[PDB]
Parts: structure tokens; C-alpha cells; sequence
């Protein structure tokens, strides 16, 4: 039914010395054992609902683009765009 | 308003590639070394360097001790790491962090502080607006592009074995070993120690690494191929030092990759890659191994040695039973093979919902990602 | 040897040509940046990689962004003045918090082009 | 065959321990000895 | 120039391997189908006779 | 166990490594009576701690493991197994028996074997067959201090007897019959 | 040598061009394989237990 | 019992000899060859090529010393045999075809040696037989323990090796190459702050003079930089041979503290307490307590007084605080290596394995990788 992923530390909210911040919390202080995860089903992890064959179509479309070549480079970002 | 294409950052041991989502190849490839200057600077006016990083610390060998931030899978100095993903980042690729997601992967059975601590140095220090971490065996299959195989990743750090069938990967045939490509370059410097030439620096240990890439490979047959190594001088190769110095391998060729099928040379009391693969397939369930003996996946830096699938091939032919066939599937640029499925699993558009959410980790801790992702 | 002979050419094709490619593009861009600031001072780069290399363009440039005046570069052509004076703009950067990984005096005078890019879109993203 | 290539087995260590103590008995006894004579000085 | 026709040596050597080892595969691969087509057909007679 | 204690870092690869960790599950380890209650208890505190010293010298803390690597027991989903827990296995071969017999089975439970001496195994084998029982039944579970041998003190029992002195298989009888007297002479 | 190393590029251009298209020719043999197996072994079966 | 067997340890720096079943070897002697230099102008004096051992000792003023060995490598073969031949017929007055021969070397070598020093101890003194051991494993026979790790530095190399219980790991052998010649040649180098200079291969002999007589191993660094900073109390007097008196002072332990840190030398390989740690740490879990409490010291060069109480106080502070680290370091440690031969050399149950000169006859020189280790 149930499967348990254990979690050997304990993090700690601390506010920003506004960004957040997480800490340790090591054992001199005190801090919690084991920290579970509980999954109650299996497949969490993919979308229920998907058809097979769009992955492999999208595989096709990145693969024959190395058979044809392509110019293409990488996004730009909008900073250098404004200066134009 | 577009989205912009995420950034897949694939980081084994040894060597960091990274590139765009949707796109063929990964921009940047270059090893994951830093090093740091040991001599005295004389020279006023000099550049104040205090760590080289990636492939810049490469050219200048002579003059730094060259340190691994990872050692097995495992990150053993994450302000070291830091240094690596801040010149991926804006040296190579040059963009801005805060602007695409961030997609990583890492070794099947590590530490939970590994992947806590990643994503807690992603969205802290970068401020990403979304990550997620991804296991490489999956990408790689994803990058075969059939839905139903076993696939072993053999790379400098780490060798895994995972068997995925219709979609579903078993937790507990998932098999690791710690026999990798380092281990086979310290070796090899063993084996090499006996001919009559020595290396001790790891300036020196770049050097043997290049002779294994440059002339290894691995026989069928074992025994006689060191016989016909002893009874004639045909099997010698001639190699050239940065000092310039011709030496000549001959039996070793064959003798370092040999370890990969044969780890009590190490000293370790392990089974083979072959065994491995083996175990892992006879620990499933019995209705899927046929089709596990039909699709064998090879991927990683490590399995690019000349013969390694014959080889394996007629190992594992040797264990199965006889009425199946066994097919064992390389493709020849299986070495980028990881990173090339994690650019898949990048453009999906189904996978879009599941980024790990910069505002759900204000609230969850770094914890969420071991609900979230596998 | 089949194998190897043809990843090493996936390599020098599909790596090869998209990283130098994106540099190609990213460098014009760059430039005109650049020049679009420098007509302050009357001055202007032709080449990136070449002109960078005396280090008083990104000492002007400096004094551009920041509106203040830097130490004066030495009136010297040797190597090590050249060495100096892109010291002193990367020591100027370094005053004021803008974090740097790999950069040194001597993979910009040499002329390294993942380095000079990377300096370059580094004062672009964070000082201006 | 392979992890006692090198040795004999099956041997007494207390062998070796009786030599080692034989051995140590002339030192403390400072014995005076010549070494063996050959036949053909014979 | 000393340097970069090493580069280019280098070159014309690996892919003319490339093109031996995949005119040679295409060659060997043709002979295969041809037994697997005449196995069907021999296979369906065997099925409707019994 | 030796799977489990992967996770906080700590590695165990070789033979030795085993015997190292069988040693280990010998020394800490003890069944929860409430598998939920104890969980959240460890995601309180820290009080659920314990330290081993490994041959090497090292020092290591298991912690939260104590009670995960024997409730493999009660639910075999962990490592894979499709076969469900020992409390409803007796209870199924309980219900494998007639009816009229089911009276004395539930009241003489006997619990053996080296596997059986984990602490608090008794109370939670207990409440799990109660669970599963029908209410009118009483349920009595017998756990005896030296069960780790007692299928060795029973062997000393029937080599005591003097009708036992029939049971024994003659060298001229197996001379005679060949390997395959043991089936019709052994019950 | 600068000539010559210039007057070798064409010929590298051309016939890697030549060699990519020979890559998804027998990529598609490899495909071809698969299915011709699995007709034949259900059609073995069938025959079986007629 | 019939014919003794001998016994011959050549390690890099000096060559030592003796009859199997003694207590000490009976020849002890500088592994060196000398030739002259200068012009010779007295006619009728005779002539001698070569100065072997100790006679190139008295006479080194007018020879170029040669070290055969190197590193542990016999480079010129001639001189080695021109010193095995002085061993056999001069010091020891053997013939050699009536005796066995155990040699000794270091554990990772070259095969050509090995193949080489059978080839030569068959071909041209027609021994009986013949047989090669390792160093560290004779000393482990000298101490007399089935268990622990031996570390042995000499002239030419260090290395360390562990056995458990008579069972030789070979991945956790570790060899470094920093001995006592390097040492005395950093001693030359630091010799020159205060103004005397040595150059020749003459002077060469008189700084290892030195070091043998005026060097000790600080037990802690910096504080005997801040002593002899403040007083001149560790200051000694040493005289040369030509009557001048020299005043070492500061660089006695700084010489021998150049083996824990090796980059005074340049080198960027550990100290001996970390590669004693390290190959101690490649071995198994089960073992290292008992490697731990069984550590055995040999070689000349871990002669210098002080050097157990430094090595015991850095692997305890290198190991886990929950163990004892005991350092066993016999004051005769310097023959340890022959005294292990001679106990190796006549147990009655080695008498099988030696190297027959028919075995060698039907095999060729590649006989000594099967037999031996
Ligand atoms: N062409 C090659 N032939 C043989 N071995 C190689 C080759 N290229 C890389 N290797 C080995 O593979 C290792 C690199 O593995 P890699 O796949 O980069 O690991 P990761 O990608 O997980 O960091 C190197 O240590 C090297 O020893
Ligand atoms: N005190 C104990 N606590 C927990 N587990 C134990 C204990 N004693 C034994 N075991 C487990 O039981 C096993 C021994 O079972 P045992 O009854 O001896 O098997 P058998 O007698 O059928 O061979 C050991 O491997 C150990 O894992
Ligand atoms: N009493 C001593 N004190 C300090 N160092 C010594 C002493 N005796 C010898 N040494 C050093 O050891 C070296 C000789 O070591 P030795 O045992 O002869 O090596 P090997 O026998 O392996 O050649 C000398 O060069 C010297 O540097």
C-alpha cells in the first residue's frame, strides 16, 4: 500500500539576515531523526493520462535535425534585444 | 511570451556537459577538475588566479595539483562544485540563471544530503526559478527511444544496471557498482609501473588517462590473446609524451579494460559487468526477462572501448539459456546518450507541470525532492 | 575504430558547430553593446578578441559604466603591461562584489574567447 | 590455484618460531663460528 | 599551417573508416530479410495443410 | 538492512560487510507496535538513536532503521515480494484447517526460530492476529525464552524414546532398498 | 601549405555529405529486423498446434 | 646438514653478505665504484681500472664515485657485477658453485630486472639455485609477528606493505620515492645558507657523514623553529677531514623532517605517516585493528633518533581516537632484512622451492615470475 522514504536530517526555516533561507539543524541542538515521505500510490511520478506516441514523434523531430543540419543558436536574453 | 528552453546540465564524475533544451548536442563539454597553484609566484604583475576550473585547468598541468569534486557519485566538496556550475553558467552557456530551469542528474543509490544539498545550492545561491533531477539510466533509455529495456551505465564514478519494463522500473533490480573508470586508470599506472615507466602526479595521471582513451581495447578471448602477445611482437603500440618520449605498450592494451569482466584483479571480490547484468535481469519477474534479454542498452564514456559488445554479448550468451537471442544495442554516440534524453525529457510538453516550483520549496524545505521526483 | 571515428565526428560536427556558431552571434552582439557605450568617450572596437587585448578599452569602459575614475593605466606596450592594466580593471571589478570564476590577466591578454565573453556578459548582466 | 600459488600449505608455524628463537640463542651466547669450509680447500 | 593540416590528415583518415564500415554493414544487411520472407511464406503452407 | 543503511552514506559491499550488518541487526533492532504511531514518534525526536562501533573504529547511528528492517516481516511490499506478512500466513493456515479444531489452534501459537527473537515481536503478533481473528476467539501466543534451539531440544526428545527404537532406518535396509527408503520409512 | 590545406577542405565537405545519408539508410534496415522476427514466431506457434 | 646457503641483501646504498643460519651477515660494504681522474705520472706504481666497496672509500680523493644502483635499479650492470664478483671472492672467500644465493628487491620493479638478475646469477657464477624475495616481507620474518604492516625505507626507495596472517594484499602496496639520498641531497642544498659548499662526489659522502652523525627528527616543528630562533643550544661542532670545524646548528632537524613533508623537495607526494595511513586504510575492515598495534620499522634511515615518537603521534592523530597505535622499531632494525634471509633461508620446509639450474635450463629467465613473488 504504503512505501516509506526516511530522510536522515531536519531542515530548518530561518528568516533572511527578503530571500528564505534553510538550515541544517544538526544533532547538538536537538533536531529530529528521521523525516518520513509517504507514497500511497504507485506512478505518482508520471501524469495518468499521456499518449505513447508524442515522445517518440518528438524524438524523430530533435534527431532529424542533425541529419539536416540546422543553423540554429541558443535563446538571447531580452537585455541585449532592448540595447538594439 | 514564449517559454524559454530549460538548461540540461549532466554531471558524472570526470567530465560536465551542458546544453539547451531541444536542441541535438550539448553546447559545452569540458572535465570536472580544479586545481590550484602549489609553487611560488616571483613575477610582480601577474593575474591573481587562486583556483583554475574545467578545461583552463587543464592547460596549465605543470604548475597546479588538480583535485575531483566528486569521488564515486558523490559531491565531497560542494564550494568546490560551486566553482564548476558558476563557470558552466556563465562562461560557457553565458546566460542568466534567475531566467531558464535547470534539469540535473545523478547516480541511483546515493545520499539523501546529495540531493537536498543540490537543490538547496540551485534555487539559494542561482535562484532558479524551477529545477528537477532526474536519474541518467532512465535519459538514456529515453535517448534509445524504446519504452521497455535494461540499461547499464558504465561511467568514471559509477557503473548502474536499471531494468525498465512498459514504463515501469523495478526499485529492487537495480544493481551498482563501484568499478569505474578511474579505478582502471589507477590500474593501469600499476601495470605500467612494470614495464619501466612511472607516474606518480596527477599531472601525470591526465597522461595515463589519455593513453587508456587512445589505445585500449578488449579481446574476445582471453587467454589467447595473451598467448599470441607472448609468442609475437604485432600487438605494440607506440605512444608520445608531452615531453616527448616514445614509449611502447604492448601487452597492457588489452590488460586494463580486462578488469571491467574481471574485478579480482583490483583486489575487489565483485562480479563482473556481464554477472551484473545478469543478476539484474534474474531478479525480475519471469513474463518480461525474455524481452530484458532483447534489449540491453549500453550508455556512458566508459563502455566506448572497441569490442565491449561482442564481448558482452557472447559473456552473456554463455549465461543465458540458449533458446533466446541476445541483442545488445550501442549506439556510436552512446557516450552523450545521457544528455541527449534529458533534452527529451526537457521539451515534453507534458513534463512542463512537473518542474519543482520555486514557491512550493518555500514552503516544503529542501525535502520536496524526494516527494516530488524519483 | 568505426565507432570512435564516428562519435569523435558527431563530436567536431554537432558540438563543434553549435558552440561556435552561438559565440559568432553572441560576440557581434556583444560589440555593438559595447560600442553603443563607448561613443561617450569617443572611442570604438573593431574586433573584440583583438582589441581587448592592451586592456584601456575595458579601463574606458569601466569608467563609462561606473562614472568614476579608476587608477591610470601605465603607458607601457610590453607583455607585462599589458598584464598590468587588465589586472587593474579586473582588480577595479573586484572591489565591488561582482563574483568572478576563472578570469585572469593572462586569458584575457592572450586572447581566450569563452573567457573574454564570459567577462564581458558578466558587466553587462551585473553592473548595468 | 591462484591465491597460494607462491607457498606450500599445510606447514607448522611453530617450525618457524623454534628457528627464529635457535637463531636468537647465538646472539645472546656469543657464539664464535667460521663459516663452512669448501671440499676443494679440502 | 603545419599544425592544421594535421588537423586535416586526421580528418580525411576517420571518416573514410566511417564510410568502409557503413557501405560494408548496408551490404551484409541486405541478404538477412530474404530468408525471413521466404520462411513466411513455406510457414503459412505448413499451417493449412494440417 | 544492509540496502537501507545505504541511504545515510554508509556502504556495505563485501562478505565480511554482511556479517558486519547481520551483527548489527542482532544488536539494535526491534519490532514497533504501531508502525504509523512509531514513525511520526521518530519524526519528533531524537531519542530513537542508537550508536555502533564498527571493527574499523568508526562510529556510526542508525537511528530511524531500527524498526524498518524487521516490518519487512509484517509487509514483504518493500523489497518486491508479492506474498503477503506471517500474521495473516498463520492466519490463512488456520483457516486451511476444519472448523471444529480452529478452538486450540488460536490458544496454542508457538513462535520458533532464530528470526522469532526480535524484541517486542510477540505483542505486535498478537494485536495483528487479534485483528484478523474473529472476536469470541481468545488468542494466546507462546514465546519461549530459548526458542532459538528449541527445535534442537526436541530432537533430544525423541532420541529419548524407547518406541523410537523402531523408528530408526537399518544400514541393511537401505543396503537393501537403495537411496529411496527415506519417503516410505520417514514421516 | 596553406594552398593545399585549403584545396583538401572541398573534397571533406562533400563526402561527409555523402556519408550521412548512408547513416539513416542502414538505420532503417535495423528498423526492418524486429517485426519480421516476431511474425515469424507467432506464426510457428499457430503452426504448432495445428 | 650438507651445503649452507648465502645470503646477499643489495639494497641502493649498501651491500651487505652473509652464511644462512648466522646471527649477522660477515660482509658489510658500500655499494660503490670508483675511477680516476687525474693524470698518473709515477711509473711503475701498477695500474687498477676500478675501485670497488670500501676501497674506493679510503682512496676517494682522486675517483669519481659510481652508485650502480639507482632508485632501486640496477643501471649499469657491469659495476654490479664487478661487485657481486668482490662480494663472492673477496669478502666472503666462497666458491659460488657450491652454495645458494637469496636475493633481495623492492616490491614493485621492473620485470627486466628480475629476468636480468637471474639471467646473471646462473649464466656467469653457476650457482646451484638461486631465489628472490621482497625486503619487507624478510623483515616481517625478523620481528617475528604473522600480522602487521612493514614500512622500509633505505637509499634508493620507501615502501609499506601489509600481511595478515601470512596472506600478502597486493593493491595496498604503496612505493615512494624518497630515501636517504635525496635527503642528503637536500642536506647539500641547505648547506649552503650558511656558506660551505659541496660539489664533487668526493664531498658527497662527508654531508652523508654528517647526517648520519648530526641530524634528529623534531618532535614538533614549530616549536624547535622558535627554540633555535631564540638560543643557540642546538647548535653541534662537526670537523671535516681537511681540519676545518663546521657548525651545523638550525639544519639538523630540518633535513630529516623533509620525509613527513615532501614539498621542500618539490615533490607533491604525501609524507610516510600518510602513505602509512593510506595503505593501512586500502586494506579491509576486519583487519586494521591488528595492523594498528603491529607496525614494524625497517631500513637504515629510520635510524634517526626521535623518528618513533613522531611517527606514533601522527597516525594517531591521522586514526580514530578509539585505538592504540604501537610502533615496534628494534634497535638492530638496520640488518633486519638480512636476518629475516637467514631465516628464511634454511627452514627445512623452503628447501623445495628454490630455482633449480634445470628448471632455469628448460625455461629460460622467465622462470622467477612464476616461482618467487
Ligand atoms: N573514447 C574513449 N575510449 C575509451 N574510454 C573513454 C573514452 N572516452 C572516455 N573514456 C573513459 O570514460 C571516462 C569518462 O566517462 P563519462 O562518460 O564522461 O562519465 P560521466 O559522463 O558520468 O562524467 C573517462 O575517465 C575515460 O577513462
Ligand atoms: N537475538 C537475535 N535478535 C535478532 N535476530 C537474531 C537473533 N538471533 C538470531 N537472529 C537471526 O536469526 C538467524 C539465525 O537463525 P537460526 O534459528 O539459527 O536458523 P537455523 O537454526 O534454522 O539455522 C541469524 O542469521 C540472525 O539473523
Ligand atoms: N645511523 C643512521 N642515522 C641516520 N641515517 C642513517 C644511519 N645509517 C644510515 N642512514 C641512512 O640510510 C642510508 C643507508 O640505508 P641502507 O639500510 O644501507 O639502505 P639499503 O640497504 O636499502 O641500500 C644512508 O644513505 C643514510 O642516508
Amino acid at each position: 500500500k504504503t512505501r516509506w522514504l526516511n530522510t536522515p536530517n531536519t531542515y530548518l526555516r530561518v528568516n533572511v539576515a527578503p530571500k528564505t533561507t534553510w538550515m541544517k539543524a544538526d544533532e547538538v541542538e536537538k533536531s529530529s531523526s528521521g523525516m518520513p515521505i509517504r507514497i500511497e500510490n504507485p506512478n505518482q511520478f508520471v501524469p495518468l493520462y499521456t499518449d505513447p506516441q508524442e515522445v517518440l514523434d518528438m524524438r524523430n523531430k530533435i534527431r532529424e535535425q542533425n541529419r539536416q543540419d540546422v543553423k540554429s543558436a541558443g535563446p538571447q536574453s531580452q537585455l541585449l534585444a532592448s540595447v538594439i | 511570451d514564449d517559454d524559454i528552453a530549460a538548461l540540461v546540465v549532466d554531471n558524472g564524475s570526470g567530465m560536465c556537459k551542458a546544453g539547451f533544451a531541444g536542441d541535438d548536442a550539448p553546447r559545452a563539454v569540458f572535465p570536472s577538475i580544479v586545481g590550484r597553484p602549489r609553487h611560488q609566484g616571483v613575477m610582480v604583475g601577474m593575474g591573481q588566479k587562486d583556483s583554475y576550473v574545467g578545461d583552463e585547468a587543464q592547460s596549465k598541468r605543470g604548475i597546479l595539483t588538480l583535485k575531483y569534486p566528486i569521488e564515486h557519485g558523490i559531491v565531497t566538496n560542494w564550494d568546490d562544485m560551486e566553482k564548476i556550475w558558476h563557470h558552466t553558467f556563465y562562461n560557457e552557456l553565458r546566460v542568466a540563471p534567475e531566467e531558464h530551469p535547470v534539469l540535473l542528474t545523478e547516480a541511483p543509490l546515493n545520499p539523501k544530503a546529495n540531493r537536498e544539498k543540490m537543490t538547496q545550492i540551485m534555487f539559494e545561491t542561482f535562484n532558479t526559478p524551477a529545477m528537477y533531477v532526474a536519474i541518467q539510466a532512465v535519459l538514456s533509455l529515453y535517448a534509445s527511444g524504446r519504452t521497455t529495456g535494461i540499461v547499464m551505465d558504465s561511467g568514471d564514478g559509477v557503473t548502474h544496471t536499471v531494468p525498465i519494463y512498459e514504463g515501469y522500473a523495478l526499485p529492487h533490480a537495480i544493481l551498482r557498482l563501484d568499478l569505474a573508470g578511474r579505478d582502471l586508470t589507477d590500474y593501469l599506472m600499476k601495470i605500467l609501473t612494470e614495464r619501466g615507466y612511472s607516474f606518480t602526479t596527477t599531472a601525470e595521471r591526465e597522461i595515463v588517462r589519455d593513453i587508456k582513451e587512445k589505445l585500449c581495447y578488449v579481446a574476445l578471448d582471453f587467454e589467447q590473446e595473451m598467448a599470441t602477445a607472448a609468442s609475437s611482437s604485432s600487438l605494440e603500440k607506440s605512444y608520445e609524451l608531452p615531453d616527448g618520449q616514445v614509449i611502447t605498450i604492448g601487452n597492457e592494451r588489452f590488460r586494463c579494460p580486462e578488469a571491467l569482466f574481471q574485478p579480482s584483479f583490483l583486489g575487489m571480490e565483485s562480479c563482473g559487468i556481464h554477472e551484473t547484468t545478469f543478476n539484474s535481469i534474474m531478479k525480475c519477474d519471469v513474463d518480461i526477462r525474455k524481452d530484458l534479454y532483447a534489449n540491453t542498452v549500453l550508455s556512458g564514456g566508459t563502455t566506448m572501448y572497441p569490442g565491449i559488445a561482442d564481448r558482452m554479448q557472447k559473456e552473456i550468451t554463455a549465461l543465458a539459456p540458449s533458446t533466446m537471442k541476445i541483442k545488445i544495442i550501442a549506439p556510436p554516440e552512446r557516450k552523450y546518450s545521457v544528455w541527449i534524453g534529458g533534452s527529451i525529457l526537457a521539451s515534453l510538453s507534458t513534463f512542463q507541470q512537473m518542474w519543482i516550483s520555486k514557491q512550493e520549496y518555500d514552503e516544503s524545505g529542501p525535502s520536496i525532492v524526494h516527494r516530488k521526483c524519483f | 575504430d568505426n565507432d570512435n571515428s564516428s562519435a569523435r565526428l558527431f563530436e567536431r560536427s554537432r558540438i563543434k558547430a553549435l558552440a561556435d556558431e552561438r559565440e559568432v552571434v553572441q560576440k557581434k552582439t556583444f560589440t555593438k553593446w559595447v560600442n553603443s557605450h563607448l561613443a561617450r568617450v569617443s572611442c570604438r572596437i573593431t574586433d573584440l578578441y583583438k582589441d581587448l587585448r592592451d586592456g584601456r578599452m575595458l579601463i574606458k569602459l569601466l569608467e563609462v559604466l561606473s562614472g568614476e575614475m579608476l587608477p591610470k593605466p601605465t603607458k607601457g606596450k610590453m607583455r607585462i603591461h599589458c598584464l598590468e592594466n587588465v589586472d587593474k580593471a579586473l582588480q577595479f571589478l573586484k572591489e565591488q562584489r561582482v563574483h568572478l570564476e576563472n578570469m585572469g590577466s593572462h586569458d584575457i591578454v592572450d586572447g581566450n574567447h569563452r573567457l573574454v565573453l564570459g567577462l564581458i556578459w558578466t558587466i553587462i548582466l551585473r553592473f548595468q | 590455484a591462484v591465491p597460494n600459488l607462491f607457498v606450500p600449505l599445510n606447514t607448522n608455524p611453530k617450525e618457524v618460531q623454534e628457528m627464529r628463537n635457535k637463531i636468537r640463542e647465538q646472539n645472546l651466547q656469543d657464539i664464535k663460528t667460521a663459516g663452512p669450509q669448501s671440499q676443494v680447500l679440502c | 599551417a603545419e599544425s592544421r593540416c594535421r588537423e586535416m590528415d586526421e580528418q580525411i583518415r576517420l571518416m573514410d573508416q566511417n564510410l568502409k564500415c557503413l557501405s560494408a554493414a548496408e551490404e551484409k544487411y541486405s541478404q538477412k530479410e530474404d530468408k525471413y520472407e521466404e520462411e513466411i511464406k513455406i510457414l503459412t503452407d505448413k499451417l493449412k495443410e494440417a
